[PDB]
RNA sequence: CCCACCCAUACCCCGCCCUCAGGGUAGAAACGAUGCCCUGAGGAGUAGGCGGCCGUGGAGGUCAGUGACGAAGCCUAGGGC
RNA sequence: GACUAAUCGAACCAUCUAGUAGCUGGUUACCGCCGAAGUUUCCCUCAGGAUAGCAGUGUCGACCUUCAGUUUUAUGAGGUAAAGCGAAUGAACUUUAAAUAUGUAAGAAGCCCUUGUUACUUAACUGAACGUGGGCAUUCGAAUGUAUCGACACUAGUGGGCCAUUUUUGGUAAGCAGAACUGGCGAUGCGGGAUGAACCGAA
RNA sequence: GAGACCGAUAGCGCACAAGUAGAGUGAUCGAAAGAUGAAAAGCACUUUGAAAAGAGGGUUAAAUAGCACGUGAAAUUGUUGAAAGGGAAGCGCUUGUGACCAGACUUGCGCCCGGCGGAUCAUCCGGUGUUCUCACCGGUGCACUCCGCCGGGCUCAGGCCAGCAUCGGUUCUGGCGGGGGGAUAAAGGCCCAGGGAAUGUGGCUCCUCCGGGAGUGUUAUAGCCCUGGGUGUAAUACCCUCGCCGGGACCGAGGACCGCGCUCUGCAAGGAUGCUGGCGUAAUGGUCACCAGCGACCCGUCUUGAAACACGGACCAAGGAGUCAAGGUUUUGCGCGAGUGUUUGGGUGUAAAACCCGCACGCGUAAUGAAAGUGAACGUAGGUGAGAGCUUCGGCGCAUCAUCGAC
């Protein structure tokens, strides 16, 4: 009789997708990048980048 | 506004019949009643046949059923939603079993001297309510004054 | 070139009306079944076409109908559908 | 062409007579559902006709078969730009190849093979047509969409109108005049162009 | 003698001293016009006026029926009351003012006590009726059982307008916490190592108005630019994204349960409840008049493509225009059906009705040809491809269509 947004209400949502407490739960909106030190960026990167 | 270029058709087809008789209209309560609770599309071709008008219901002859009851439907029940009508051109009448909207007195006394049966469609509705081992006939539509005029 | 703001019968959401469409409804505790219940879409209109309703004079039937304790008609910054 | 009772290029009265008009005027409640049209094709024209197309009510048939003002693919038209000529040759050069819209085709209702005949045709049993039989359903042989079917019956208006974009043919001192498609309007309200048939937005 | 006719602008021109009055030399033309009351009981008498009449007083059921006469509409007019008006009014949407109104409400139901008034309480017996197991009637109750009434108390439901809390739907707006990307932002700060210059700092030289200029040259008693490196996966901008917390508006369709679910004693999960206040009446609501803001050409006709022109419209009442017959045609309903149609006529009748009867006849059942004339089965009324429906699952195949045959 009434149609609810699941964004909004999140009783329409855990029905649609059981999975939505668990993404919540879990934080799987916030997952940081892989650890380790990145290379810099290339001479010729640059170079081709700032060439006229 | 929407732009729509196809246009949605309403019905071409009868859904009731246009006469008044009661009769008829007891007829068409039962066989809708039919049609909607069973499977069988003997049901549904018949309840469409009692909305028909009577150009839509052409008469069915003794002959014409004789000749329909050749080749293995010497036993199957006869069904017509229409008049049955003699024909005196047809000296010997076959046993049928036919069941029809209406009859003539001497088609009716012609069938019973042969030894058949003839029964109305409410008969027909108790004794074969899914319309089995039936023969389902229909007169000459084109066969009118008008339609050769056409 | 940039930021915000104003409002159409347009677009979105909700209610209500109608039309069209698709379903349900009898071992009837059963229905103006010409009814009721569920769901979806749609809504401008001249010539033209079709359906349903309202009103007037008269006729049959019916309402054991109204009426001199006031019919019909008429007037009404008085009301209801 | 005067006058014949305010009546005269033919008096007055009654009747036939409610004479005829293609021309003018008018033609009476409400709501609901649909809903248009302007050389398409033929006929001697103007004092012309039909007719296609477009509409509405009924039905009926398995409302079966799917089809489509669209793209893609193969192939035409437009080879026309373009690149190269350390490829050949010289818009008319080409290995390759434009944009715009555009034609034809894209399945089981189809594709072939074989058999014969031929009154076609071919030098010719040779092609093609006509039939005959067989093979192919292992995927039914692009995309997107698909309340879009078909056939009858009966009824009706309009069927050489206006404006505009684009394309094209002619022109004028300047104006402009023909075609073709498409859109709008005549039939249409709303918001904006102060205002309004032809403008913009939006039905 | 009648009528599914007309009911005084109708119906004959005429319902009336109507073919009259009236017109025309004449032939001829030709209206308008019905209704007091049951009964004239049609106003005695007084009074004012020359009179017509008026006022009292009477008649009457009524003079709001007075020989202008039943009823007594509209245009249009007078008085009274209200209102508006700076070169039109009228109309649409929405408030307000004033005037005037319709509803709604007034309490009901259910319990617990107390007091009355009665036994049409339950069971059983007999009769009767029915749906054949349910009832009614007569006896039985002897008052902790039934049925009303009267006092209290309690719960629930009740009218109008509102406020708050917790929710649902839609939506506007503010803030906060994270994640990702790019040159793993670019910059920048602080360090490290090089290089360089000027709009050249300090120093030094030369002029001066002693204020400042000019020159020299590379950090000194300011600094700057370029390159590489470290901090550093730095920060921040921009873009993308996962959430959280507030503020506001409009809305509450449905009406037992059923379903999907969740954070599962329950819930924000298939549509609003809970708590509270004032008022209970013109307060809300409605109608009319007017002012105000915004909106708004005079209708019909005609024409073409359209406007414009043109035509009709002083106002009101009543009248006023796709009818009837014959014959076709298509479609709907109905009866009968290879037949069908009684009604020209006859019989009969409660008498223009209804009922009954049949010979002929019409149409159909046969076509084709100018005519003479001839005249529809090879076959389960044929073959083939479809085809609803049925099937013993092998098939049989309606209507209809296509195609080849036959008569």
């Amino acid at each position: 009789v009434q149609k609810k947004n699941p964004l909004r209400n999140k009783q329409i949502m855990l029905r649609l997708n059981p999975y939505a407490s668990t993404f919540a739960k879990e934080k799987l909106g916030e997952v940081k990048a892989e650890e380790g030190k990145p290379p810099k960026v290339p001479a010729s990167f640059k170079e081709l980048l700032h060439e006229a | 506004g929407i732009d729509l270029r196809w246009k949605h058709v309403r019905s071409s087809h009868r859904k009731a019949p246009k006469s008044d008789n009661v009769y008829l209209k007891l007829l068409v309560k039962l066989y809708r009643f039919l049609a909607r609770r069973t499977e069988a599309p003997f049901n549904k071709v018949v309840l469409r046949r009692l909305f028909m008008s009577r150009i839509n219901r052409p008469p069915v002859s003794l002959s014409r059923i004789a000749r329909n009851l050749k080749n293995g439907n010497e036993k199957k029940t006869v069904v017509v939603v229409a008049t049955v009508t003699d024909d005196n051109r047809l000296l010997q009448v076959p046993k049928m079993e036919v069941a029809a909207l209406r009859f003539t007195a001497k088609a009716r006394a012609r069938i019973e001297a042969a030894g058949g049966r003839t029964l109305t469609l409410d008969q027909l509705a108790l004794e074969k309510p899914t319309g089995a081992n039936t023969l389902l006939l229909r007169g000459p539509k084109n066969a009118r004054e008008a339609v050769k005029h056409f």
